[PDB]
């Protein structure tokens, strides 16, 4: 709920997955 | 093709 | 998923597999939106042209998975369905308009490193992110090509396409309850959902709050990864009033 969309193995540890930056870069 | 799942879930 | 790659462990912890009891087989993708609710495509449960009309007892959901076929002991969790709810105006006759369904679990699933819910978009996040060129991510255990099957969960990032281009790619009547995504023939890169990916999530990571939102549900396409064709996704925000109604009155 309040914690939705924050992945334990990624956002919760401040680790990025290998391709999420591709998404960010498209958000112009 | 699928590995059998524990029976408890099919019961 | 066509032209994708193996998911990283815990990359899509809201990923759910819809699993047929007998014979034991993958039916569809789906997503975890809370400890008791799973979101999928209506056509995963009801599609008369293919003699499909599943009831609660026909199905299981498997959450926390990575391997397509293995029983992932100590990692995945398997849940029975209490109730299926299909959008009352789901159009299976024509074009899969409003292709959305909810499944309430008999018991809440425990969250873990591998199991965690995705957010549903508010109006503002949807307005900001649902724009042509902006990329989302699609995940599933469906076919690797149109005409085969992956060992583990597949992932592919795809750009949202301009609505006129979506419309002009197909003879199917497109509605405001759908959007399309994929690369154009010229762009070089490719990729698409395919059979078996149905019901899985199209997600975007908000650059405003760094949370993942489910903007779409894998719905339909003419073949898979065909040049000049696009994948069509249920517009989750447009149908959120229905989602909230169901959860508020049945949970
Ligand atoms: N075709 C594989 C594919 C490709 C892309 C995406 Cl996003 C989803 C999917 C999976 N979805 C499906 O396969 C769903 C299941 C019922 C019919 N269906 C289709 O995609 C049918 N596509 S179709 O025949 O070319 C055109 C069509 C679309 C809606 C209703 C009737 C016909
Ligand atoms: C599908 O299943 C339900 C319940 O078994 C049934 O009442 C309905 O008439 C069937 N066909 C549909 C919804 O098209
Ligand atoms: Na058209
Ligand atoms: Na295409």
């Amino acid at each position: 709920e309040a914690d939705c969309g924050l992945r334990p193995l990624f956002e919760k540890k401040s680790l990025e997955d290998k391709t999420e930056r591709e998404l960010l870069e498209s958000y112009i | 093709d699928f590995e059998e799942i524990p029976e408890e879930y099919l019961q | 998923i066509v032209e994708g790659s193996d998911a990283e462990i815990g990359m899509s912890p809201w990923q759910v597999m819809l699993f047929r009891k007998s014979p034991q087989e993958l039916l569809c993708g789906a997503s975890l939106i809370s400890d008791r609710w799973v979101l999928t495509a209506a056509h995963c449960l009801l599609y008369p042209p293919w003699d499909k009309n599943f009831t609660e007892n026909d199905l299981l959901v498997r959450i926390g998975k990575h391997s397509r076929t293995r029983y992932e002991r100590n990692i995945e969790k398997i849940s029975m369905l209490e109730k299926i709810y299909i959008h009352p105006r789901y159009n299976w006759r024509e074009n899969l308009d409003r292709d959305i369904a909810l499944m309430k679990l008999k018991k809440p699933v425990a969250f873990s490193d591998y199991i965690h819910p995705v957010c549903l978009p508010d109006r503002e996040t949807a307005a900001s992110l649902l724009q042509a060129g902006y990329k989302g991510r699609v995940t599933g255990w469906g076919n690797l090509k149109e005409t085969g099957q992956p060992s583990v969960l597949q992932v592919v990032n795809l750009p949202i396409v301009e609505r006129p281009v979506c419309k002009d790619s197909t003879r199917i009547r497109i509605t405001d309850n759908m959007f399309c995504a994929g690369y154009k023939p010229d762009e070089g890169k490719r990729g698409d959902a395919c059979e078996g990916d149905s019901g899985g999530p199209f997600v975007m990571k908000s650059p405003f709050n760094n949370r993942w939102y489910q903007m779409g549900i894998v719905s339909w396409g003419e073949g898979c990864d065909r040049d000049g064709k696009y994948g069509f996704y249920t517009h989750v925000f447009r149908l959120k009033k229905w989602i909230q109604k169901v959860i508020d009155q049945f949970g």
